[PDB]
């Protein structure tokens, strides 16, 4: 894999040019907000249990034929591998979020992720809806605007941050379709 | 036109010297559909064969500007720029380029050439025509093969 | 404009521009937009300028306004305030263009031609432009109306 | 022959009109960009005969055009070629001062192709060594520069076509 | 790609683990020593065509043999492709001060590199002379700070280590 | 100089000098007094910038001063370091004239039929006056580095 | 003899039209095009036609075709009459 | 009986950062499943053309080693001793090592040949190829999750 | 529109293609059935170009040169305070010439 | 040829040619069984004159193939004594037409133009001719060598 | 502009190979005719103006071309005449020397036939002459000789028609 540091010396290596004195600056750039992103991705792991709790009961809640017979998550063995399902996406978003990088999300989580969906015989638009509600979730953690759980910070604001997070849910749903 | 803008012969009927096409009108073209001149021009419309395609092509270019008028009950031969003789006759009204059987007449161009419509394609002398793409074949033993040399022994009469 | 001039001045030598010449271009190019600052406050003040010409060179000419001359008549005079119009149109490209083509190009190769054929007294004219010249003083400070009023006065060289 | 800012005085002038605001905005725009082409003309007056010795050697020396046969085989036919090749970097390093292509179709591009075809020079190694000597353009001067420069030479490739 | 953070992302994929506060600490480790080696990162960026060209020459000055015929040195080509390799080396230094670990230096320089030197001939002493020719004509005030020499030059004999 | 062909110029089209002219002799006689400040730093540096021009010259160039180079022993280095004391000279000159006009007809015209005659290799000495550029540069700020830099690059230019 | 000797910069004769026109060439073009003066208005000399089709010999085609432009001409058409292409020997 | 397809090979490896062609995997669009086929097979098309744009090629650069042959080993028994160059107690100068930034992005690009240098025009084909074997594999491949989802 | 969410993924299935090999069972067939297709349309996903690219011309200008005065036809701005009008027009011309306004 | 500029000399004096013309083609062809002779002994000696021109070439010039030398390794060495080959060739064709004229307008018109762009020094390649001249003239009879000697320095002295 | 052996050395050039067998097998049939054409050109030069009076006065003198109206009625249209017979009688010698017809389309043929149509003056009668003055010439080089110099004179009668 790849982090924000390395991503610069394999666009750099593909030129054969050292690591210059532009590129050198959004990367001193991201070591001094990067007290910023530790306190970001402290805010997601601490509430993650929650988190997949809200996703896939309300993805029930919108769906209730996914737990009629002949449905995904129809029985008890089956909820649990949709509940694997909800913590495997937000792991490796959040690996993602710490490095900086989309690549770990690339080679891992949605390599081979859509032809396994295919052979079991996964409803592919009912996976889109909860990884969309635990990008609800994330901003939500980000930009402090959670209903029930306030988390103290410091002064300012990381609407970048939140940004970047949600860009990495819409990688997954485009990987699924 | 399509053929010499593909085939980069274009760029040689381009030059300033006075030529005498035979560019074939595409009825021509359309009656490459003989079963006789199919089997020597199909293998052409293969992607890779762009070199013979150029010079059979090149053997519709004459060096020089020999216009109908010039062909009066005169046999005159010539190599064109492919580098092959061809042997343009003109008797009776008629002209001939090769297998041309001439359609129209003249059309005069940019450089004092000469374009004549023709009915065919010719093709030059001695082509041969590519072969298909084939397999390339080994022989599976070893022992087929020195069974298949003849021995000094053998050579004189010694042994069968 | 004034990089024209370099590349058509060092094109007929068959060279690239010197050392001085790319001096000329490099400052002409960091005093850009104070030409651009400029024109715009003499676009405001045309209609300004114009009516404060028309002043000074009938007060000074009345024999072209009188009955017999030139410009008596309406439309006569409607289009003498044209002509001051593009005139002060043309030195605002000649303000920003760093030279005195837009004022030579148009303007002023064959101007006398044009206005001896006319009718126009030629002398007129040129107090026509220099009542333009001693009208845009007025409404010009002493900063910049030094930055265009060796503009003015070429064009007086010109049509004599 | 009209550089950045006598075309946008001859659109001003052709129809008659004023400077308006949106007009300059070029031209605001040719100014901020003149610091960048006078260096861009300045290393690439200094490398001429350097920048030409590498494209031919990268593009066409390396293809029977330069041997015998070939369009560019005797001595004099290669050394057209250079002085041929000297035109499309000077008048290219012309546009690039001037900010606009039209000094190459008046004095380059008209009869140029109707030109190549009457003495049978090959169009497309032309294009090539243009490209070729577009790419170590890029070297010198920059990357943006490179596409102030690089702007002009694809002009006269796509003209000369 | 040995980095911080694939260190402890790869840790805790292992484990099936969320990033805990011992994969946080370590992040802020890269905070507080980054000023250290991006500071050895821009030196070497805009100085390496005069510190290669002089540690190039250590290794023809040293070993004249390799001028000889046959030998290692021989035509224009090779004493190019000589320069060429010390030049791609100081760029992967440049690449590891940069990442924070020795990765471009692991995958791109060293894996393989005794296999491929023996095989063309090529004497690998001549490339530890090129290697500690820099890492001993570094003057810690004069051409960086401190704590930038010594992460100059940890990954100068990181690559001494790998290559002899 | 700027000011001998910005008259000749417009001596030979039968006019005077334009604004764009005579507001560049204006700003080139203001622009004197930082020209004799970067002359005055060339010209007491002769000796480190000659001896250090012919310094990398011989390390780049090696064959010209080998057995057999053109400038071999210890009379020709002389005479081989004397002409880079004589570019260097000219430069002084183009600074203060602003313009390459004294070093146009001084060392310049007709450059390779005297180096072609005295058998000296042209791209030798080509290589000299860059080797000159990377010292004359390196003594002066950036703003006045793109000046004396600019002339030597001119005089490479010419010198092949 | 022919323009190719060895000038180029920085040579003693001025930097001009170098053509590659062999010794005593015998290719002439056929040429046509418009070249308005540009300059009667301030000389006021008589008029001449400006539109000419000529044959230009190749020794010196492309100095007027570098010239045509000079003067904001338009070459309508040029043909090469008289001589061969990729003509090694013969061109004399 | 059934040859694998390139596309379910790349599934199987590992992902390495550098290619030279990353692939548009995640980004195919999102078409009618005929339109992964009007850009599958164009790939596999443009792509053979290069295959045999790299025949035309390579016929030049053999035609260009035939053309210098009789020179190249007429010279290759000759005694040529340069000025300076190959040791120590002599001078060279720059030559010892070369000066200041003129080896190049690779090395075969300032040593001149003419055989050299096609050969180096290999890369505006040969690479240039690369990426394109390399387009019509994950036009079959979406292609393939397509002929099996469905 | 993709409005075929009654055609879902098992559209062009063909089930009853069948079979008998003789007097006995009949064999069904699921076998997908393309057409003589080939999809037409242009500019698709990726790029498939080495360079050998240099096609790009400007349009005809008509009689004077390309871009070199489209003068006639700009958007512009402003155009001044007294300007008489015309009144006799004479056609819109067309290009002006091998000329320029700035001659 | 001989046959060719004494036709185009009084081809250009719209006159035919004199007896001291046509005495002299006379005089050429009769001629032309010893020329023949002359170019086919250069013609089967390639070889030896080729790889011995190139032979002193280096011993008399070994900067231009040292390290450094822009005929350096054994790439530019094969052209190096490819270019030998060439003006080899060319000297046969001038024995065979009587004249210069195929070297003239072949390796010698604008030959400083390509030598200088391509970075050989045009010095170095005269001696390469001057090398083969030895050679040549060592094969041949003391009348031969008046000759193949006579077509060689005239390509040295167009070759400075 | 080439002769017998300038053609014979450009096609043994264009290949960039030396002068085999075959192409100094046809450089020694022409030096031995080398011999042939020099008389040829000998006696031709000396009887230039009585070849022409002969062919004139044998084909288009008494025709009514001749007479008012006729394309050659004035004596400013007389005289182009044999200043225009003279060019064909005299190139014609340069194409007997050289052995190749190319200075013929190079300096005669080119733009000739399309001179005579803007003039109106008879390509047919024009043809004539040059068959008339082809016999003539006939007469004085002898049988092969005047096979040689015939043969450039239809040459020119071919592309002039
Ligand atoms: C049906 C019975 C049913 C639903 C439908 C679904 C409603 C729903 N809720 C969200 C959003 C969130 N859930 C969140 C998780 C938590 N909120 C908390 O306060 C605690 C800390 C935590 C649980 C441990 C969060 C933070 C959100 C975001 C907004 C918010 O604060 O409410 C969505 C997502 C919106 C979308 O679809 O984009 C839905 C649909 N839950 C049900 O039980
Ligand atoms: C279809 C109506 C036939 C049939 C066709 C197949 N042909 C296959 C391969 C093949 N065909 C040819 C001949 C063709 N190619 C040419 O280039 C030319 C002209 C020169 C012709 C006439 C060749 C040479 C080959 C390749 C030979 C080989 O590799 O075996 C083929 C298999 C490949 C593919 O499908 O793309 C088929 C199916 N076969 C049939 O059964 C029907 C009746
Ligand atoms: C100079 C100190 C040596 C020397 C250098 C040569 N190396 C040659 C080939 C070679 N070297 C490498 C390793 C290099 N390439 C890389 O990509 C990286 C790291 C990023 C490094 C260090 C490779 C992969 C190769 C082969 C490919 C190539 O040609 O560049 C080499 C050519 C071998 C030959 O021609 O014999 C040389 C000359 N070797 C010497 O001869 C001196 C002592
Ligand atoms: C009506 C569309 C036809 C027709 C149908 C009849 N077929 C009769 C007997 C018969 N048919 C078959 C073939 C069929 N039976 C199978 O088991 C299978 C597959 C394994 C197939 C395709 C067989 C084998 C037989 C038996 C023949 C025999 O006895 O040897 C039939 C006779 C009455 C009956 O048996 O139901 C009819 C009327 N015949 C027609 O005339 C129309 C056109
Ligand atoms: C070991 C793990 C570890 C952490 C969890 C963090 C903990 C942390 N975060 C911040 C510091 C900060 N944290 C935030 C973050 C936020 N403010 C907001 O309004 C958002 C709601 C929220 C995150 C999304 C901001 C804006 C700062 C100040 C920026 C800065 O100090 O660089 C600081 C102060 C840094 C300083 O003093 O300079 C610290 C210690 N650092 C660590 O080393
Ligand atoms: C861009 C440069 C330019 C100019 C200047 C120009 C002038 C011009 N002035 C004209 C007429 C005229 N111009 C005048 C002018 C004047 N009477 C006075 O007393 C004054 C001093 C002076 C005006 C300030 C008069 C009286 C006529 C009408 C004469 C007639 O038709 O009887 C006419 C005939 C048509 C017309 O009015 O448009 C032209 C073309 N054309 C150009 O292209
Ligand atoms: C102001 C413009 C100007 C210049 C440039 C100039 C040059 C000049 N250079 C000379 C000689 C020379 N010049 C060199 C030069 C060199 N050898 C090398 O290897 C190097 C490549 C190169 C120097 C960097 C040598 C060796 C001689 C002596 C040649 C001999 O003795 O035959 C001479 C003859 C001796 C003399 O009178 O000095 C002149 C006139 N004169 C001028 O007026
Ligand atoms: C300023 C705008 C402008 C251009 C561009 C121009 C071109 C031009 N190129 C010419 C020839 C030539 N040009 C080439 C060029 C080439 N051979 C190749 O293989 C390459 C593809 C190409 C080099 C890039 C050659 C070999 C000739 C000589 C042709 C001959 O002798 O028949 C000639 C004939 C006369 C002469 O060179 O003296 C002209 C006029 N004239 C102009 O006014
Ligand atoms: C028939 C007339 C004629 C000549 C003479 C000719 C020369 C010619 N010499 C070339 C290269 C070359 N020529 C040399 C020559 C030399 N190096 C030395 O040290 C010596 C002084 C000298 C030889 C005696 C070298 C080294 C190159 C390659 C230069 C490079 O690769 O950059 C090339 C480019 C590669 C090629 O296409 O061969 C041409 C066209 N072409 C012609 O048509």
């Amino acid at each position: 894999m790849l982090d924000a540091f390395s991503r610069v010396v394999v666009n750099s290596d593909a030129k054969a040019a050292y690591v210059g004195g532009s590129d050198l600056q959004a990367l001193k750039s991201f070591i001094a907000d990067g007290n910023k992103r530790l306190d970001a991705v402290n805010s997601i792991v601490s509430n993650a249990s929650c988190m997949v709790s809200d996703a896939v009961s309300g993805m029930i809640c919108e769906n209730p034929g996914l737990i009629s017979p002949g449905g995904n998550c129809y029985t008890n063995r089956r909820m649990a591998a949709c509940l694997r399902d909800g913590e495997i996406i937000l792991r490796y978003v959040s690996y993602a979020l710490l490095a900086g990088d989309a690549s770990v999300l690339e080679d891992r989580c949605l390599n081979g992720l859509k032809e396994t969906y295919i052979a079991l015989g996964v409803p592919t638009n009912s996976s889109i809806r909860a990884v969309s509600i635990m990008k609800a979730q994330a901003v939500a953690f980000i930009t402090n605007t959670a209903t029930e759980r306030k988390m103290s910070f410091a002064a300012g604001d990381c609407t970048s941050l939140a940004s970047e997070v949600a860009s990495y849910f819409d990688r997954v749903g485009a990987a699924i379709s | 036109v399509k053929l010499l803008n593909e085939s980069g012969v274009e760029k040689l009927v381009e030059q300033a010297g006075p030529y005498t096409v035979f560019a074939p009108t595409d009825d021509a073209f359309a009656a490459l559909l003989e079963p006789h001149s199919f089997n020597k021009l199909a293998t052409l419309l293969r992607p890779e064969n762009n070199d013979a395609l150029r010079k059979v092509l090149m053997h519709h270019v004459i060096p020089g500007a020999f216009t109908s008028a010039s062909l009066m009950d005169r046999a005159v031969t010539v190599k064109s720029l492919a580098g092959e003789p061809i042997s343009i006759m003109g008797l009776n009204k008629l002209v001939t380029a090769g297998t041309a059987k001439v359609v129209r007449a003249d059309v005069p161009c940019a450089n004092g050439c000469i374009i004549h419509a023709v009915s065919s394609v010719i093709i030059p002398p001695n082509y041969v025509p590519v072969p298909q793409p084939t397999k390339p074949v080994f022989p599976r033993s070893v022992i087929a093969e020195i069974a298949k040399l003849p021995t000094p022994r053998q050579a004189l009469g010694l042994d069968p | 404009s004034l990089v024209t001039q370099v590349i058509l001045s060092a094109d007929d030598e068959l060279r690239y521009p010197t050392a001085g010449e790319l001096e000329t271009i490099s400052s002409y190019l960091k005093t850009g937009e104070y030409r651009i600052r400029l024109i715009s406050i003499l676009q405001g003040k045309e209609q300004e300028i114009i009516r404060l010409a028309s002043k000074k060179i009938f007060q000074l000419h009345p024999e072209y306004i009188a009955p017999g001359g030139n410009a008596s008549g309406a439309r006569q005079r409607a289009l003498c305030l044209r002509d001051y119009g593009w005139y002060l149109r043309l030195i605002t490209y000649a303000i920003l263009a760093g030279d005195k083509e837009p004022l030579e190009k148009i303007g002023i190769i064959g101007v006398r031609e044009m206005y001896n054929s006319l009718g126009v007294p030629i002398i007129g004219m040129i107090d026509a432009i220099k009542c333009l010249k001693e009208a845009t003083v007025e409404v010009i400070s002493q900063e910049e109306e030094d930055f265009v009023a060796p503009y003015y006065d070429y064009i007086i060289q010109g049509m004599s | 022959m009209q550089d950045a800012i006598t075309s946008v005085i001859n659109a001003a002038d052709v129809q008659g009109k004023y400077l308006d605001a949106n007009s300059v905005e070029k031209l605001r725009g040719y100014f901020q960009t003149g610091e960048l082409r006078v260096r861009a003309a300045a290393t690439i007056a200094a490398n001429a005969a350097t920048i030409i010795k590498e494209a031919v050697a990268k593009s066409l020396l390396y293809s029977d055009i330069t041997r015998p046969g070939g369009n560019m085989y005797t001595t004099r036919r290669y050394a057209a070629c250079i002085r041929d090749l000297d035109y499309y970097l000077r008048y290219a390093t012309y546009g690039m001062l001037a900010g606009d292509p039209s000094i190459l179709d008046e004095r380059v591009l008209n009869g140029l192709k109707e030109t190549y075809n009457s003495l049978g020079v090959p169009i497309g190694a032309t294009i090539q060594a243009i490209q070729a000597m577009k790419e170590v353009t890029g070297s010198l001067v920059g990357s943006d520069a490179g596409k102030e420069m690089g702007l002009y030479f694809d002009y006269i490739c796509s003209g000369l076509s | 790609m040995k980095s911080v953070i694939t260190t402890v992302v790869s840790a805790a994929d292992a484990a099936g683990r969320f990033p805990s506060n011992s994969d946080l600490e370590s992040i802020q480790g890269n905070i507080q020593r980054s000023a250290a080696r991006l500071e050895a990162a821009e030196k070497l960026a805009g100085n390496h065509e005069a510190v290669v060209k002089e540690a190039g020459d250590a290794c023809f000055a040293k070993y004249a043999y390799l001028k000889n015929p046959g030998e290692a040195g021989e035509n224009q080509e090779k004493i190019n492709k000589c320069y060429r390799d010390v030049d791609h080396y100081m760029r992967l230094v440049n690449y590891c001060l940069v990442v924070g670990g020795t990765g471009p230096l692991d995958e791109w320089g060293i894996a393989g590199a005794r296999e491929v030197y023996r095989t063309l001939n090529l004497p690998t002493s001549a490339y530890v002379a090129s290697i500690a020719y820099t890492r001993d004509r570094l003057c810690v005030p004069r051409d960086m700070s401190a704590q930038a020499g010594v992460e100059f030059s940890a990954y100068l004999d990181y690559l001494i280590n790998a290559l002899s | 100089s700027i000011v001998t062909k910005s008259i000749v110029n417009a001596d030979a089209e039968a006019r005077y000098l334009s604004p764009g002219e005579l507001d560049r002799i204006k700003s080139f006689v203001l622009s004197g007094q930082r020209r004799l400040r970067i002359a005055q730093t060339l010209t007491e540096n002769r000796e480190r910038i000659v001896k250090q021009g012919g310094q990398q010259l011989f390390q780049r160039r090696p064959d010209v001063v080998s057995p057999g180079g053109n400038a071999y022993g210890e009379e020709m280095t002389a005479t081989c370091l004397r002409d880079l004391d004589y570019y260097l000279r000219l430069v002084t000159y183009g600074i203060i004239a602003g313009d390459v006009t004294p070093i146009e007809e001084i060392g310049l015209v007709g450059v390779k039929e005297m180096y072609s005659a005295l058998g000296t290799p042209i791209s030798g000495v080509a290589e000299g006056i860059r080797c000159m550029k990377d010292v004359a540069c390196s003594l002066l700020s950036g703003e006045d580095a793109a000046e004396v830099g600019f002339y030597f690059d001119y005089t490479l230019a010419a010198m092949q | 003899a022919y323009d190719m000797d060895g000038t180029g910069a920085g040579s003693l004769e001025p930097r001009g039209i170098k053509s590659s026109a062999v010794e005593k060439d015998s290719r002439c073009f056929k040429v046509t095009f418009v070249l308005p003066s540009q300059s009667r208005l301030y000389t006021f000399r008589e008029l001449q036609n400006v539109y000419t089709t000529k044959m230009v010999p190749f020794s010196s085609w492309y100095a007027e075709q570098q010239r045509i432009q000079k003067m904001g001409g338009k070459i309508l058409k040029v043909e090469l009459v008289a001589g061969g292409q990729m003509r090694s020997v013969g061109n004399q | 009986k059934a040859a694998i397809m390139p596309h379910q090979i790349v599934d199987g490896l590992p992902v390495i950062p550098n290619s030279e062609h990353p692939s548009q995997k995640y980004n195919v669009p999102k078409v009618s499943r005929e339109k992964l086929q009007r850009e599958l097979l164009i790939a596999q098309g443009k792509a053979n053309a290069l295959q045999i744009e790299l025949d035309a090629a390579y016929t030049s650069l053999a035609s260009s080693r035939a053309f210098l042959a009789p020179f190249a080993a007429m010279a290759a028994d000759m005694d040529i001793r340069p000025l300076y160059g190959k040791n120590p107690q002599v001078f060279a100068g720059q030559f010892l090592g070369v000066g200041a930034g003129q080896w190049g992005k690779t090395g075969a690009d300032t040593v001149r040949g003419r055989s050299r240098r096609v050969a180096a025009d290999i890369g505006v084909k040969e690479f240039q190829l690369e990426r394109v074997k390399q387009l019509v594999v994950d036009l079959q491949r979406a292609l393939a999750l397509e002929d099996a989802e469905a | 529109d993709v409005v075929n969410a009654a055609y879902p993924k098992n559209i062009k299935n063909k089930a009853p293609v069948i079979s008998f090999d003789g007097k006995k069972g009949v064999k069904l067939e699921m076998v997908t059935l393309q057409t003589f297709a080939g999809d037409d349309s242009e500019d698709t996903l990726f790029d498939y170009s080495s360079g050998k690219f240099m096609p790009q011309k400007p349009a005809d200008m008509g009689i004077a040169w390309p871009s070199g005065d489209g003068r006639q036809a700009e958007m512009k701005g402003g155009k001044g305070s007294f300007n008489q009008p015309d009144l006799r027009k004479y056609g819109p011309f067309p290009d002006f010439l091998k000329r320029s306004m700035d001659l």
